[PDB]
């Protein structure tokens, strides 16, 4: 868990997302940025998330069997719908495609960004199809 | 008896001693035990190959401090990789070997004084042009911390305490050693935590490294090495507090 978080604090605040946000929060005394100093560094070219172009996106999703779960495999079941999101190209933020190698060790995280993953989906839905499945 | 022990399986359980092993049969300097008379069948590794592949990590650095450099080029040939590759994979493993000799009073041992000669000799043909030596300074100031991590490793102070893998050193020679890497750097900074300082989050990584060896061992006595390891480490970050850790101290 401990590596998993250091991965995904150094990929988040190497991108311009990441800059943008200590632009702003480094006003205010907060130890949390005494603790994530030292993962900050200083680079001539932001870093570049690769964008991911699914042929078609929604049959990855598009499955009764992946959104109802059999009431013995909700670790299992959140985590795949959370991957299954994840993997395909629909999202386009910065900062949650760096965010599998932390879903894939805790349950409760994966609880916690499903709504903004749906959330950045639905955002930039184009005629209703997105919101339709 | 691996299960006695109670590790998951028995790889991890002769993987622990497979240093010693290796070590032991090539001193044992029998012209029919060479490396592929070694009995891999005991790692269920079927073919020869497979071993190879799964542990060239531990069979390289021992052939090349050994000056065995056709051997090693070999199982290049049949390990379907480049042997720059191989080399460069188990630098620190190699270093390890080589870095601690020279720094610790030379000529006050006969068996030492060998060792470090031959640890030399073994720096100078690799600083040749066919091997890595061409940007062997580059490699070595690029990853520092695992380098940091297998040299803490071979701690060891000589009570009924089992012995570590064979290539270990007491405290004051991992400090010596600290010191001659220290001035080894072309900016010649006084300890070698002010050019670890120059990546702050590269301490991380060592505590972590420590941890995950904490981790994959329930033996106590190897739990209390790990213990001490941590403990040597974590007075040497504190003894240069003054300075800072680039930052990274909180």
């Amino acid at each position: 868990v401990r590596s998993a978080a250091v991965t995904c604090l150094k990929n988040i605040l190497a991108t311009k997302t990441g800059h943008s946000f200590w632009e702003i929060y480094k006003m205010t005394t907060d130890p949390m940025l005494a603790y994530l100093q030292p993962f900050r560094t200083s680079r001539k070219k932001f870093l570049e998330v690769p964008r991911f172009d699914k042929e078609n996106p929604f049959e990855g999703l598009d499955d009764i069997n992946l959104w109802i779960p059999l009431s013995e495999n909700h670790d299992i079941w959140i985590k795949t719908l959370t991957c299954a999101f994840l993997d395909s190209g629909g999202t386009k933020c910065e900062i949650l495609q760096l965010l599998k190698p932390m879903c894939e060790v805790k349950t409760d995280f994966c609880q916690t960004v499903l709504p903004y993953l749906i959330h950045d989906i639905l955002l930039q839905d184009t005629n209703e199809s997105w919101r339709n499945l | 008896v691996s299960e006695t022990f109670g590790y998951r399986r028995l790889e991890d359980f002769m993987a622990s001693h497979l240093d010693y092993l290796v070590l032991e049969w090539l001193n044992l300097q029998d012209t029919e035990y060479n490396l592929s008379s070694f009995p891999f069948i005991l790692l269920n590794y079927t073919n020869i190959e497979d071993f190879y592949r799964s542990c060239y990590k531990v069979l390289i650095p021992h052939l090349v401090i050994r000056s065995h450099f056709d051997e090693v080029k070999s199982i290049a040939n049949q390990i379907q990789e480049d042997w720059k590759s191989l080399l460069t994979d188990c630098f620190p493993k190699i270093l390890v070997n080589i870095l601690p000799y020279f720094a610790y009073e030379g000529t006050r041992d006969s068996g030492m004084a060998q060792q470090r000669e031959t640890a030399t000799k073994v720096y100078d043909m690799l600083k040749s042009e066919n091997l890595l030596g061409k940007q062997i300074d580059h490699l070595f100031i690029s990853n520092l911390p695992e380098i940091v991590v297998e040299l803490l490793m071979t701690l060891h102070e000589p009570d009924l305490d089992p012995a570590p893998n064979p290539p270990h050193f007491p405290s004051h020679v991992i400090k010596a050693t600290f010191a001659y890497i220290s001035n080894c750097h072309k900016t010649k900074l006084k300890s070698i935590l002010e050019i670890l300082s120059k990546s702050p989050d590269s301490y991380q990584k060592i505590l972590l490294a420590i941890c995950e060896q904490a981790a994959e061992t329930n033996n106590v006595y190897k739990k209390h090495r790990i213990l001490k390891i941590y403990h040597l480490f974590v007075s040497l970050l504190l003894k240069d507090i003054k300075s800072g850790l680039g930052g990274a101290w909180a």
